[PDB]
């Protein structure tokens, strides 16, 4: 259901369906297995949306507040995602260009679509 | 006149010699079975656990001193399995059985036999074979834990840091190589040699997982060598495009300046030179 709304260009309705996947695995998974791979896909793709559309503190939930303090899941890909939330808060045009070159094999091409639309809306 | 020290130590080092002329030099489907080869290489696995209990637990005092005058010694005109003959069998055990060439690494350290001919083949001192990196990274976690115990010998400190640089850092989540580094932070002259090595190996320390393990090892070093960690934090590693690797080398370079001025102003100026301080600030403007 998250692969539909990014074809349908519903990037704000796409934040509603990613916080519902993560609220069940802390009730059912804590992670196991089958539920351990559902939580890798949902904390790499809720970070590429809050820089795409950067919500105001009224409509920023207490679940969205927790994940952005940790940055400002594999050890290869956990290190390049703390570095990308910093640059768009510093508006660093040279920092964002060398990371898509070095995060293209890491993601899959559903997560490769959300990183393309951030680098344009900051440049 | 054979000592009782001498009778029981020729029986356990020449029974390592019977099990290793077979597994190398016997055919695998001709003379033995495969169910009979699950249990033939598994009797060499619990007889090398019996020899590292006698040399470590200290209750067996007389048996430890007997092997050291034997591995240093030649065979009796060729009447025994001498120590250079026994070690040719084990490097062709590298590849078929890599879990049992990590148990033969910890015996040769324990006898005072740190001979740099055998220790270079197992660590490759200047695609890949998949069954050697268990032994190459396995004999360098075991060669540090021998250095950490008796760190008074400085000949073994200056070898492993100058040569193995990209391997010494990339293991730093391990309990025998986590203890090798803290003693280097304790030692005055041993800390200064670790920092000359990274400046030669900055070309490989650029991938995002290899640079997170340097800052946990360049975190706290000696205060007499905090003037060489501040020219490395500015010239080489700060220009990385990773914005949480440019943010975490701001925590470590501001902290060197603060402990130095509450310290003596005499020893710190000879540490960070007045001619060398003017080179750093032209790079930033």
């Amino acid at each position: 259901a998250a692969s539909c709304q990014l074809l349908a260009r519903d990037y704000t309705g796409a934040l509603a369906v990613f916080t519902r996947m993560q609220r069940l695995a802390r009730e059912h998974g804590s992670a196991l297995g089958a539920f351990s791979d559902v939580l890798v896909r949902c904390e790499v793709s809720r970070v590429l949306l809050l820089l795409l559309l950067q919500p105001p503190p009224a409509k920023l939930l207490p679940e969205h507040a927790q994940t952005l303090e940790k940055y400002s899941l594999p050890e290869e890909l956990f290190l390049l995602l703390q570095s990308l939330v910093m640059a768009t808060h510093e508006k660093d045009t040279e920092a964002i260009k060398s990371l898509q070159v070095e995060m293209w094999p890491l993601l899959t091409a559903e997560q490769n679509h959300l990183l393309h639309l951030v680098l344009q809306e900051t440049i | 006149k054979n000592l009782p020290e001498e009778t029981f130590s020729r029986f356990l080092l020449q029974l390592v010699g019977i099990l290793l002329e077979d597994i190398v030099t016997k055919q695998l489907k001709v003379e033995m079975s495969e169910q009979q080869h699950t249990f033939y290489c598994q009797e060499l696995g619990t007889l090398l656990m019996c020899l590292i209990h006698i040399f470590k637990s200290g209750m067996f005092r007389r048996i430890t001193a007997a092997a050291t005058r034997l591995f240093r010694s030649d065979g009796c005109g060729g009447s025994f399995y001498t120590l250079d003959s026994l070690n040719l069998r084990a490097r062709s055990m590298i590849t078929t059985h890599p879990a049992l060439v990590l148990l033969w690494c910890q015996i040769l350290l324990l006898v005072n036999h740190t001979d740099y001919r055998w220790w270079a083949e197992v660590q490759q001192t200047p695609l890949g074979m998949c069954n050697r990196e268990i032994v190459r990274r396995g004999a360098l976690i075991l060669f540090c834990d021998y250095v950490c115990q008796n760190l008074h010998d400085s000949e073994h400190l200056t070898w492993l840091i100058v040569n193995h640089i990209q391997d010494l850092i990339s293991l730093s989540h391990e309990p025998p190589v986590q203890d090798f580094i803290s003693a280097v932070h304790r030692n005055s002259a041993a800390s200064g040699l670790f920092i000359q090595a990274i400046q030669s190996r900055c070309e490989n320390l650029s991938t995002p997982t290899m640079l997170k393990k340097t800052l946990q090892c360049l975190e706290g070093i000696h205060l007499s060598q905090s003037g060489a960690v501040l020219t490395l934090y500015v010239d080489r590693l700060l220009c990385t495009p990773f914005r949480v690797l440019a943010r975490m080398v701001d925590i470590l370079a501001c902290r060197r300046v603060e402990m130095l001025l509450a310290a003596n102003l005499q020893s710190s100026m000879a540490q960070l030179p007045m001619e060398e301080l003017n080179r750093i600030q032209e790079y930033l403007q």
